[PDB]
DNA sequence: AGTCGTTGCTGATTGGCGTTGCCACCTCCAGTCTGGCCC
DNA sequence: GGGCCAGACTGGAGGTGGCAACGCCAATCAGCAACGACT
C-alpha cells in the first residue's frame, strides 16, 4: 500500500477543499516529507483525512455518522474526503461524504456516501458502509485495527502495542497472521464444556479439564499460548530493525503465560529487564522498530510501501533523533515513504521537503500553499 | 392478457428468530391455485425474491418447488433482482431456469423479450429491469461530491430507462402488444426516482415498496407491496396482488386479489393493565398457529422485571410474545443554578430532594420514597 | 452401450489463494465433447461433486451450465453425494433435475432404476447407493444394505438380459490415499473388504481421487478426481473411464486422459538446488502461470527465506503457492503438534492424554 | 505540601547516593527550574524517586514490595528514597528502603522497611507501610491518584483526567473535596435491595425503584450525580486559569450524565464542541489548567504549592509555548514553585538553573551535578 | 550468651473473566409541515 | 379573503453489532511467629 492523492473538504481547521497529489515534482524521489506548521493548524487533519476516506474512522473520534459527526468545520454545510491508494501495481479510489440538511450549518446530518472504485478502470466496487471496509480490508491486508499500528502511529498512541492487553496483542497477531483457528477451537471447547456441565445440571469432568486447559470464551487462553512463535518471530524483525534505531538495547520475548516482550540491555552485561523500565524515548524508538517489525511480518502477502507517525520525534535529543533520522534515510532506500509531523527545528531543516500548513490569525481556518489548492 | 404482479417475497427471512416458512409455502400455494384459477398468462416478481445474497437451503427449496410446480399451469413467469437478492445468485439459475418456462434477470443491458400468451402467440412485450445498481451503469470519476454523484446516478438510470424503451418499441414495431414495464426503485410521484421520468409504457410494475399504492395518481404506475406482513408495523393491514389486465394493446384494468393472513400478529400498546386487557381477548380460542405480539409498555416509572410478568401473564394463554418494550430515556443530571451553591453547603437531604425534582412522581409515592431514603441516613447513624 | 465414470469434481474448492473454476470449466466442456464423440448412454458422478456443503457461486453455476449442455448431447446423467457433499444442497434441486434427464440422489433407500439407452430401451439397472451415512443405517450393516438392494434390483430385472451397475463412496482394502483425501467413519470402521460387494456387473466408486483397481477383479474400479486435488499427484494423469456392455454383461473398460489445463510443479532441495530448478521455467513464457509447492531444505526462517524465493520468481513467468521447510512459525505446524506442545507442560500421565486427545481431534473435526 | 528535600540511592540511571535540596544557593528564588540532560539520563528518575518516597509506587511500575522490584539499579544490592515535604509550616520526612539478601547483587528482595517522621522533633510517627499511607494521605490530604492528577504530571498523562472514565473522575472529585457520602448512601441502597430481592412486597418495589434512581454497588450513580456542583467548581476555576494560558478556549460541563467537559472555541463565534476535538497542544494546555484548578480548588482546606510537569512542552510550537512560559512565570511569581523537564532548545535559555543530569560514555550509569553529591 | 537477618503461616485486598442486560448503524415507510392559486 | 392542492421531507423501526455494571474466584500483599545466623 502506498498514497498516491489526497483530497479533503472542509475537515476541522481546513475550510474549503485541499487536494495534495503525490507522485508530483516535489514527491517524486520517494523521499522523506514533514508536515509543518503552528499547534492547532491541522497537520493532524492532513492524516486524519487519509484514515477517514478508508475506515471511516479518524484516531480521535471513535466513529463519524448521522448520530453525531465532529469532524466537519463550524459554519459549514458538508465535507468530504476521498484518497487514492496502490496495491499490487493496481490503484484505487477511496470516497467518504457527508452533506446536511438543505445545506444549512444548523441542519441534521445526513447518512454518509461512500464508494471503493479502481482509478484506471473505473467500476465502483463496494458502495455500503460495511462492503467497503470489508472489500477494502480483504484488499489491503489491513483494516483500521492494523492500519493505526503498522501503518499509521497516531499522536501518543506510538507505545499501544506494548501497552495494550496481552488479549489484544493475540488479536492482533492473529489478524496478521491468518491464525483464528486456534481461537475458534477454544471457543468451541469452552462452549461444549459449558453445554455439558449444564446437561449435568465421566464427560464433564474431561471436558471441564480441557476447558482448564486451552478453553475460554472467545479463545483467550489457547490464541496466547499459539502466538508465542509468532512473537518470537515479530521479536527477531524487531530487533534486526533496532539495531538501526538504537544500538544499546534489543528485544526478547517473556517467559510467561500473558505474551509479553522483555528488552536486554547490551549495556550492563547484557542484563534483562521488563519493558515497562524503559525510558520515555527509547520506548518510542522500541515501539517504532516494533511496529516496522509488524508491517514486515506480512512482507511477502502483502507489502506496505507507506509509514505516517505524529511527533514522536518530541522525546528525542539532538544525538538519539540524528541517529533515527539517519535509520529512517536509511529505510527510505528500500522505497517505503514516510511522512513525519513535528516541530523539532533540527529535523525540520533537515527534511528539505515540507507541506506548510499555514495558520490565518483571529478566524480559526487555515490554509495549505496555493498550488494545493483546488 | 392477463398477468400478476407481486414482489418483496423476501424468502429465507428471519423474524425474530422466527422463521417463515410455512407462511410462505401456503402463499406460494395459493398463487399457483389464482393463477389456475383466474388463467394467467404470466407472473412477474419485481425484485427481492430472497431476503440475502445466501438464501438459506429451505428458501432455495420453496424457490424450486414454485418453479417446478409452475410447469402445470403451462403460464410464464418472471422474476427479478432487487436490492436484497444476489446478481450472482440469481443468475446461478438463469440458463436451468430458461427451460422451465420461466425467465430470471439480475443485470443491466437485458433485452427487451416477447411474453408468449397461454396458447403460445405474442402477448405483450416485457421490458425488463431490474433492481439497476450503480456499478452497472455508471463509471465513479474523481473530483464529486455526494450530491454530484447522485445527480449522475440519476441522470444515468433515467437515460437507462429511456433507451431501453426506445428497444422496446422498436421490437414491439406495428404490432398491439402493450409494452409492460418493470423496476425496483423508490418513487415519490433529493435521491428518489421522479416518477414523470418514466416512459410512457403501457404499465409499469414497480418495487422496493411493502405497501400496495398508486404513484402519482397514474393507475398504469404502482407499486404491489409485499404478499405477507414482514413487520409488526404492518400486521394489521391487508396484503393485496395485483391481477393486470390488457385489450387491444392497451390496459384495461387492475384488480387487487387479498392474500389471506396464515400468521396472525398484533400489536399492544398502553400499561401493564392495559396489555392484560388487550390480552382478555384470546381467553379461550384455538390459535392455529399462536399469535405473534409486539409490545409496548407505556412508562409510568413502573421500573419492574417486565419480561418476567408478561412470561407469567401469557403463560396461560395461547400466546407467543417476540418483542417487548418501553420508552425509559431520559437524562439524570444536577443543574447548578448559580456558583454559590457547592455540594458541601447543600445537605444530602437537599440534594435527594433535587434528584426528585427531576422526576415527574407525585406525592403518592413521594412521601414513602422520602421516609425510605430517611431510612438510610437513620441507620448509618 | 456406454457409460463414462467419474467421481470427486471438487467443485468450488479454493486451493490454497487460487480457484479451480477455469480448470473445471475446461474438464467440463471436453467433458461434454468426448460424450458427445462417444455417443455415450450415461455419466455417472459417484460423490464429491461439491467441495463443501455450501458452495460458492461459481460452482453453482458451473454445474447448472454443464447440466444445461447436458441436454443438446441427449445422455442421461446421474448425481450422488459425496462425504463433503451435503444433503439439502444436492437434494434442494432434485425436482428441477428431475425434468433435464438427470437423477440426483443423496439420501440412502433410494429404490434402483432403470437406465435408459440413447434410443429409450432399458438399458441396465443404475442401483444408486451415495456415501452411506451411519446415522441413515457397521461393517455388515454396510454389506447386507449392499446385498439387500442388489437382491431389490435383481427381482426388478427379472430375467431381462441386462447388466446390473452398483454405485458407492467409500474407502476399500489395498487403496492408496492422498492428503485431500478427508477421512470418513473416523472411530467406527477402518477399511471395507472388496469381497463383500455384491455380484453386479460393475461397481462405481469415488472418496480416493488416485485411479485403482481394487480387489484383483476388473468389475470394481477408482475413477478418482479428473483435476489435481492436491500437489501429492500433479505429475500423474487422470482418467475417466468408459465401461460398455452388451448381452448383460461387461464388454471392455478404457481409460481417457484429461488434458491438463493448469501445470502444478513441486520443487525440492536446498536454494542452490531450487535457484537452478527455477530455471526450467526461465523466458518459456507459460501462457497459464505454474503452480508452485517449493520444498525448501533450510533452516532459516520462513518469513525470510520467502522473500529471496519472491525475488527469484520476479523475473520468471512462474506463481508461487506454497512454501513449506523441509526457527519455526505458527504458519508450518499442524494443529494437533500445537496442542501436544500444550499437553507436554501439563502432567504428562497417558491415562488423560488420550482422552485429551480424542476429546481435542473431535472438537478439531467438529470445526471442519 | 512544598518538597523541601529530595534523596535517593540506585535507582535506576542514577547510581550511588545523591541528595538535592530546594533551599540552597540555587532554588532560592523559587523560580523554574529544568532537569535537563540525555534520553534515558534519570530526569524522570528524580520525579519517580519522589514519588517512591511519598507513596510506595511509581508512575511506570504499579507497586515495589516484597517482588518484582525493578526499580533497584542493576548490579547493586540496596536502594533508598528519602524525601523532606512541609505542611501547614511543619516539615516531614518520608522514607523508603529495600535491601537484598546477604548484601549480595543477587538473592532474594528483603521486605522494604519506611518511616514517617517529624524534623520538628523527630517523632517516628508510623512505621507500617499500610499505617504509613493512611496516616500520609490523612496528612496531605492526596493519595497516588490525586498527586499524580495534580502535583506530578507523568509524561503521556497529561490528559488522564481529561480521558479518564466517568466512575474514576467522579471517584477523584468526591476524595478530593472531601464529600464522599453519596457513594455510601448508593452502596447501602444498593444492599437494601438485593438483600430485600434476595428474600423472595410493596417495599421491595419501593426499593427497586429508589435503586434505579440513585442506587448502585460501589456509589457510582449518585457519586455522578451530586459531583456535577464540584465539575462545575473546578470548570469555573479551570476557565479562569485557562484564560492567561490559551486565551482562545473556553471551558464548560456539557448537559450528559457522564462527566464531561466542552470547549467554547471563542475565535468562532463560540461555537462549542467536545474535548475530543482539541489539537495536542491544546489539549496539553487545556489539561495543564484543569491540573491548576485541581490544585485551586483545596486551597481552602489544604494547600498544595509544587508542579511538576515531566513532559509535553514539545507539542508546542515556539510563539505558543513562550506564551504558555510567561503563564508559568506569572504564576510561580506567587507561592507556587514549578519543575518543568523538557528538551526542547526555546527553554534552554528561558530557565536559567538546571538540575543537569548526565550519562558516562555509554557504560550504562549516569551522574548528575557533583555539588548534589553525598 | 547476647544481639540481629531470612523464611513460612495467617487475615485482608483486588483484578481479570464470564454474565445479563443495555446502547449505536442499515432499509424500507407513514406522519408532518408549508406555500401558492382560484372562486 | 378562505379552502384545496402540490412539494419537500424525516425520524424511525427490526435486525445487527459493541460496552457496562455486576458476581465470582484465583491471585497477591501486609502483619505475625518462629527460625536461623552471626560475634
Ligand atoms: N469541528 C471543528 N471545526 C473547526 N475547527 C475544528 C473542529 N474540530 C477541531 N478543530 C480544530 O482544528 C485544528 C486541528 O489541528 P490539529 O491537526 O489537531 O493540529 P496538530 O497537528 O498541531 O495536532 C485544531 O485547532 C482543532 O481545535
Ligand atoms: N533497574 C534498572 N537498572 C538500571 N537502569 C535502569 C533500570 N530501570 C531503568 N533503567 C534505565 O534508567 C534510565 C532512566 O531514564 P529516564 O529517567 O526514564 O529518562 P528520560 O528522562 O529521558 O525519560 C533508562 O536508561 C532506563 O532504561
Ligand atoms: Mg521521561
Ligand atoms: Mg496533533
Ligand atoms: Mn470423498
Ligand atoms: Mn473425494
Amino acid at each position: 500500500m502506498k498514497i498516491l492523492s489526497l483530497r479533503l473538504k472542509n475537515l476541522n481547521s481546513l475550510k474549503g477543499e485541499w487536494k495534495i497529489d503525490f507522485t508530483r515534482e516535489p514527491f517524486a524521489s520517494n523521499g522523506l516529507f514533514a508536515i509543518t506548521g503552528p499547534t492547532g493548524a491541522g497537520k493532524t487533519t492532513l492524516l486524519d483525512a487519509i484514515c477517514l476516506a478508508l475506515y471511516h474512522e479518524t484516531p480521535r473520534l471513535s466513529n463519524v455518522s448521522q448520530s453525531q459527526n465532529d469532524l466537519m468545520t463550524r459554519d459549514t454545510a458538508e465535507c468530504l474526503a476521498e484518497v487514492e491508494f496502490e496495491v499490487k501495481g493496481e490503484a484505487y479510489r477511496a470516497f467518504w461524504s457527508q452533506n446536511r440538511a438543505r445545506n444549512q450549518p444548523d441542519g441534521n446530518l445526513q447518512v454518509p456516501r461512500v464508494e471503493l472504485a479502481r482509478c484506471a478502470d473505473g467500476k465502483i466496487l463496494a458502495d455500503k458502509v460495511k462492503d467497503k471496509l470489508e472489500l477494502t480490508a480483504t484488499l489491503t491486508g489491513l483494516d483500521y485495527g492494523r492500519f493505526t499500528r503498522s501503518m499509521l502511529l497516531s499522536q501518543g498512541q506510538f507505545a499501544a502495542f506494548l501497552n495494550a492487553k496481552p488479549k489484544e496483542r493475540a488479536e492482533l497477531l492473529e489478524e496478521l497472521t491468518g491464525t483464528e483457528i486456534y481461537g475458534q477451537i477454544s471457543a468451541m471447547v469452552f462452549e461444549q464444556h459449558k453445554s455439558a456441565r449444564t446437561e449435568l445440571e465421566q464427560q464433564v469432568e474431561d471436558w471441564g479439564y480441557l476447558n482448564s486447559l486451552i478453553g475460554s470464551k472467545e479463545g483467550d487462553k489457547f490464541r496466547k499460548f499459539a502466538q508465542g512463535l509468532t512473537l518470537d518471530n515479530l521479536v527477531h524483525l524487531a530487533n534486526q530493525q533496532l539495531t538501526r534505531l538504537h544500538g544499546r538495547y534489543l528485544l526478547q520475548r517473556k517467559a510467561s503465560e500473558a505474551l509479553e516482550v522483555e528488552v536486554v540491555d547490551t549495556w550492563q552485561a547484557d542484563a534483562v529487564r521488563d519493558t515497562r523500565t524503559l525510558s520515555g524515548g527509547e520506548s518510542f524508538l522500541v515501539s517504532l522498530a516494533l511496529a516496522l517489525a509488524l508491517s514486515d511480518l506480512v512482507s511477502h502477502k502483502t507489502r506496505i510501501d507507506s509509514l505516517f507517525l505524529d511527533e514522536g520525534f518530541g522525546t528525542l535529543d539532538s544525538e538519539t533523533l540524528d541517529t533515527a533520522l539517519d535509520a529512517l534515510d536509511a529505510l527510505n532506500a528500500s522505497g517505503k515513504t514516510i511522512g513525519v509531523i513535528s516541530h523539532v527545528e533540527a529535523m525540520k531543516e533537515r527534511i528539505p521537503v515540507q507541506i506548510k500548513v499555514k495558520k490565518i490569525n483571529g478566524l480559526g481556518y487555515s490554509k495549505l500553499e496555493s498550488t494545493f489548492a483546488v | 392478457m392477463r398477468i400478476l404482479h407481486t414482489s418483496d417475497w423476501h424468502l429465507g427471512q428471519n423474524f425474530y428468530s422466527k422463521s417463515r416458512e410455512a407462511e410462505h409455502q401456503a402463499f406460494l400455494d395459493w398463487l399457483l391455485e389464482t393463477a389456475q384459477t383466474h388463467q394467467v398468462d404470466a407472473i412477474i416478481v419485481a425484485g427481492d425474491v430472497f431476503d440475502t445474497g445466501s438464501p438459506p437451503s429451505y428458501a432455495r427449496t420453496l424457490y424450486n418447488r414454485f418453479v417446478v410446480n409452475l410447469q402445470q399451469t403451462g403460464c410464464h413467469l418472471v422474476v427479478l433482482a432487487g436490492n436484497q437478492d444476489s446478481v450472482a445468485t440469481l443468475n446461478e439459475s438463469r440458463d436451468i431456469m430458461a427451460f422451465l418456462n420461466t425467465t430470471v434477470v439480475a443485470s443491466a443491458g437485458h433485452a427487451p423479450q416477447i411474453l408468449p400468451r397461454r396458447d403460445g402467440t405474442p402477448g405483450a412485450v416485457l421490458c425488463p429491469i431490474p433492481f439497476l445498481r450503480p456499478r452497472d451503469i455508471i463509471t465513479s470519476q474523481a473530483g464529486l461530491n455526494g450530491i454530484e454523484k447522485q445527480q449522475h446516478l440519476l441522470a444515468a438510470i433515467t437515460d437507462y430507462y429511456q433507451q431501453h424503451y426506445a428497444d422496446a418499441c422498436k421490437l414491439r414495431g406495428d404490432q398491439p402488444l402493450p409494452i409492460i414495464a418493470t423496476g425496483h426503485l423508490t418513487t415519490v410521484g433529493l435521491d428518489a426516482f421522479p416518477a414523470q421520468n418514466f416512459p410512457p409504457a403501457d404499465y409499469i410494475a414497480l418495487g422496493h415498496i411493502h405497501r400496495a399504492q398508486i404513484i402519482g395518481g397514474m393507475e398504469h404506475v404502482r407499486y404491489c407491496g409485499s404478499p405477507i406482513p414482514l413487520s409488526f408495523d404492518e400486521c394489521g393491514k391487508s396484503k393485496y396482488v395485483h391481477l393486470v389486465t390488457f385489450s387491444n394493446g392497451k390496459l384495461e384494468s387492475v384488480e387487487n386479489l387479498n392474500v389471506p393472513v396464515t400468521q396472525p400478529m398484533a400489536v399492544l400498546k398502553g400499561d401493564l393493565a392495559s396489555i392484560t386487557a388487550q390480552l382478555e381477548q384470546w381467553r379461550d380460542v384455538s390459535q392455529e398457529p399462536p399469535v405473534w405480539l409486539d409490545i409496548e409498555i407505556t412508562t409510568d416509572e413502573y421500573l419492574h422485571d417486565i419480561q418476567r410478568k408478561i412470561q407469567a401473564l401469557t403463560e396461560s394463554l395461547p400466546v407467543e410474545v417476540l418483542l417487548v418494550r418501553r420508552s425509559r430515556e431520559q437524562r439524570e443530571r444536577v443543574l447548578a443554578s448559580q456558583q454559590r451553591e457547592t455540594l458541601s453547603e447543600l445537605s444530602v437531604e437537599e440534594v435527594f430532594n433535587r434528584r426528585l425534582a427531576l422526576e415527574e412522581l407525585d406525592e403518592s409515592q413521594q412521601q414513602r420514597l422520602q421516609h425510605l431514603f430517611t431510612t438510610t441516613l437513620h441507620t448509618l447513624a
